[PDB]
RNA sequence: CCAAGCGUUCAUAGCGACGUCGCUUUUUGAUCCUUCGAUGUCGGCUCUUCCUAUCAUUGUGAAGCAGAAUUCACCAAGCGUUGGAUUGUUCACCCACUAAUAGGGAACGUGAGCUGGGUUUAGACCGUCGUGAGACAGGUUAGUUUUACCCUACUGAUGAU
RNA sequence: CGAUGCCGACGCUCAUCAGACCCCAGAAAAGGUGUUGGUUGAUAUAGACAGCAGGAUGGUGGCCAUGGAAGUCGGAAUCCGCUAAGGAGUGUGUAACAACUCACCUGCCGAAUCAACUAGCCCUGAAAAUGGAUGGCGCUGGAGCGUCGGGCCCAUACCCG
């Protein structure tokens, strides 16, 4: 149903265009771990772009707009925002199918995460080019929970660890089960191999 | 233009050590262990033979600016040998037309107090990098020597010293104090 | 012209119209790189005009057609000769290229000129082609090939099939 | 009064350098252009003039 | 920007001829596109805001920077940039204090915000001009300054999902 | 925001004001040892270009011009000997002594090096006033620039009805 994706080593606008088109398809978007997102260019031009961001302001009255979110995930929100048609009913309809968080809160932190390599930094960027972190980027014009997201992400890993340890537990099993009824499995497992499912 | 291929090798002495975990080097002496990591360089490193141990680094389809990354890491890496097998000592030498510098060694060689810069009430403390010991030199006045056994680190450290003694509001040509770097050396000839 | 597509040679053969004075003109032939035999006649007007006191009308083609690749499956390294206008004069180079086609190497000399200069087609005279061999090369970047023991492998290799799927639950390996 | 020699080891680092003309950087002696990009690396330097 | 000269010496610390390339729209022009069933025409006062081409202050680089004082240049508009005599004045000049007494925009900011000294109606005087009626980017004196309760903005006050 | 979600092709470019499509809505001269590509000319396996020695004098402190300049500040001349070589002199210093460094040369090590031009992209040159506009978001293995391929999208145009 929802289509979960992870922040890390996505590239803002790619990762945007993309989750911004599936919403509007009719898709409902999970994006986690915003701080993990990536700018190409180094991470002071990309300071400076936030910063002229900042002085964009109603000289007779600030309070009324431009807001200038400094949460990793409500600036991706904010660019998700800015490749739909929000002022119109199909657009807020479609921008309210996604949700945004930084880290991987519950209940996505207990489910698995895709990615789009047509949004990976690996896949887009030279290895010789420079890039920012959405986290530092945020943390330093003004998110105030950078240290608190990453200490509670130090310990989802943590408990992640322990997760994987197990699974590869019951599949160490797995393997040494499927050793001991080879006899009573070998007429089933010469189908699959026939059929592709088992090389 | 990208060329085909640009290496440097880094020939090993048999007292030395040097592991590779990807790109990092792991280089262990008397002296003890440094540890660098190049992964911001795609370079690929090699250790080749078993008897005379090299170490090679090779950079394919480089450009200009790609291909002189290939010599920066050899040398960083004799740099690490050089520290693990001979240390590095910087000898600093204090300056001084009228009013003597004095300089107080604290916490083991690990904090620089330095006293009366051109006559100035104000005290200057600098903290040295970790792995570095400052000390007054005992073979000559006004000297103090930095040991340590990374140059960026120990190097490092004594530009700060440098740059504590800065004088100000006056014409530096004519009023020439301060603690200047008089020598690099090796804190174990060989 | 337009350097569309890959380039061909064409053999072009004309001469002056034949007249009281003179019965029998003599011939002139010239090596035309050209996408098609349409724009080779054309250019081949444009370069004798330029040489001669001839042009399409007081003159006639006498043979326009393909010269094939003689060894299309060997690699050989190419001089070319050439002038082009940039925006603020006229220039002479000589540059090098390996391929296995005279018009391959000739197209990638279209591409890489308006690459490296941004100069358009209508800008560059192909003076000369010749094959070259490979203690006669000039060109860094053509000689590192001439290695009868080449090898190299390679790095970071890029994604190509970046939507198919699009959402996937594993990262890319670059390394192969 | 300072040492000669001593004299020597700051003039090292105060008087032997050249100087930028378009934006008067401060330049090791040997330098041939500024390393500076708002004179656009010039090379229009001169020596740091001796204190008389 | 070039560099003949100046700078005792020395083109380029600081300046810079003969030449030449630009930027700005806080000067004046040029034009007449909008407005003549009317967009209230100078200056001051008050009040906020913005620019930088930076006078002061912070951090700096260069001097023909010994110190002090000063000059050139950088990042830089955060904070300042005043009290007065004469004048309607803008502008100017001087007195005094100051770290400094920088320069500007916002319909040459700002008249349902004021004032009305000037300009620019009708009265009147002088000079020059005209036979005269009369005229004068020539002086002089006296000469009504309208309306918000509407919408928005703004300031505060109830409140609404 | 209809259509490249092509396993598109070859290059160029990093910008702490990048660039981005006729009219058109912004920039010049002049510069860069950023990077790429070219033109010309040199020198190097008789082993080049850095890097690691000596040499400042023999006629002579060439005579003129000097209060005084010995190679060293100007104005015309600017020769030989011994030699691996040595300008009758590149830079050092005053009011004069005094002073040293290059041209030169060979000891060393062993593949390309040097100079001047030229043209692409980038950069400096590059300062304005409400907050601000490649249309916006954004984009750097490009969603930028140059040369080019298939494919696809839709006008009230073209074709059949
Ligand atoms: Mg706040
Ligand atoms: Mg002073
Ligand atoms: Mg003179
Ligand atoms: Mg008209
Ligand atoms: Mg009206
Ligand atoms: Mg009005
Ligand atoms: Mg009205
Ligand atoms: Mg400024
Ligand atoms: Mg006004
Ligand atoms: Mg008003
Ligand atoms: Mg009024
Ligand atoms: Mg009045
Ligand atoms: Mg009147
Ligand atoms: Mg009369
Ligand atoms: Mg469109
Ligand atoms: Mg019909
Ligand atoms: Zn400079």
């Amino acid at each position: 149903q929802v289509l979960v994706l992870d922040g890390r080593g996505h590239l803002l606008g790619r990762l945007a265009a993309i989750v911004a088109k599936q919403v509007l398809l009719g898709r409902k978007v999970v994006v986690v771990r915003c701080e993990g997102i990536n700018i190409s260019g180094n991470f002071y031009r990309n300071k400076l772009k936030y910063l002229a961001f900042l002085r964009k302001r109603m000289n007779t009255n600030p309070s009324r707009g431009p807001y200038h979110f400094r949460a990793p995930s409500r600036i991706f929100w904010r660019t998700v925002r800015g490749m739909l048609p929000h002022k119109t009913k199909r657009g807020q309809a479609a921008l309210d199918r996604l949700k945004v968080f930084d880290g991987i809160p519950p209940p996505y932190d207990k489910k698995k995460r895709m990615v789009v390599p047509a949004a990976l930094k690996v896949v887009r960027l030279k290895p010789t080019r420079k890039f920012a972190y959405l986290g530092r980027l945020a943390h330093e014009v003004g998110w105030k929970y950078q240290a608190v997201t990453a200490t509670l992400e130090e310990k989802r890993k943590e408990k992640a660890k322990i997760h994987y340890r197990k699974k590869k537990q019951l599949m160490r099993l797995r393997k040494q089960a499927e050793k001991n009824v080879e006899k009573k499995i070998s007429k089933f497992t010469d189908v699959l191999k026939t059929h592709g499912l088992l090389v | 233009m990208k060329t085909i291929l640009s290496n440097q090798t880094v020939d090993i002495p048999e007292n030395v050590d040097i592991s590779l975990k990807g790109r990092t080097v792991i280089v262990k002496g008397p002296r003890g262990t440094l540890r660098r990591d190049f992964n911001h360089i795609n370079v690929e490193l090699s250790l080749l033979g078993k008897k005379k141990k090299r170490l090679r680094v090779d950079k394919w389809w480089g450009n200009r600016k790609e291909l002189a990354t290939v010599r920066t890491i050899c040398s960083h890496v004799q740099n690490m040998i050089k520290g693990v097998t001979l240390g590095f000592r910087y000898k600093m030498r204090s300056v001084y037309a009228h009013f003597p510098i004095n300089v107080v060694i604290q916490e083991n060689g690990s904090l620089v107090e330095i006293r009366n810069f051109l006559g100035e009430k104000y005290i200057r403390r600098v903290r040295m990098r970790p792995g570095v010991a400052c000390s007054v030199s005992q073979a000559q006045k006004d000297e103090l020597v930095l040991e340590g056994n990374d140059i960026e680190l120990v190097s490092n450290s004594a530009a700060l010293i440098q740059q504590a003694t800065t004088v100000k509001n006056k014409d530096i040509r004519k009023f020439l104090d301060g603690i200047y770097v008089s020598e690099k050396g090796t804190v174990q000839q060989a | 012209m337009k350097a569309s597509g890959t380039l061909r040679e064409y053999k072009v053969v004309g001469r002056c119209l034949p007249t009281p004075k003179c019965r029998t003109p003599p011939l002139y032939r010239m090596r035309i790189f050209a996408p098609n035999h349409v724009v080779a006649k054309s250019r081949f007007w444009y370069f004798v005009s330029q040489l001669k006191k001839m042009k399409k009308s007081s003159g006639e083609i006498v043979y326009c057609g393909q010269v094939f690749e003689k060894s299309p499956l060997r690699v050989k390294n190419f001089g070319i000769w050439l002038r082009y206008d940039s925006r603020s004069g006229t220039h002479n180079m000589y540059r090098e290229y390996r391929d296995l086609t005279t018009a391959g190497a000739v197209t990638q000399c279209y591409r890489d000129m308006g690459a490296r200069h941004r100069a358009r087609a209508h800008s560059i005279q192909i003076m000369k082609v010749e094959e070259i061999a490979a203690s006669k090369c000039r060109r860094p970047a053509v000689k590192q090939f001439h290695d009868s023991k080449i090898k190299f492998p390679l790095p970071h290799r890029v994604l190509r099939r970046q939507h198919k799927p699009r959402f996937t639950t594993k990262r890319p390996n670059t390394f192969f | 009064i300072i040492e000669p020699s001593l004299r020597q080891l700051a003039q090292k680092y105060n008087c032997d350098k050249m100087i930028c003309r378009k934006c008067y950087a401060r330049l090791h002696p040997r330098a041939v252009n500024c390393r500076k990009k708002k004179c656009g690396h010039t090379n229009n330097l001169r020596p740091k003039k001796k204190v008389k």
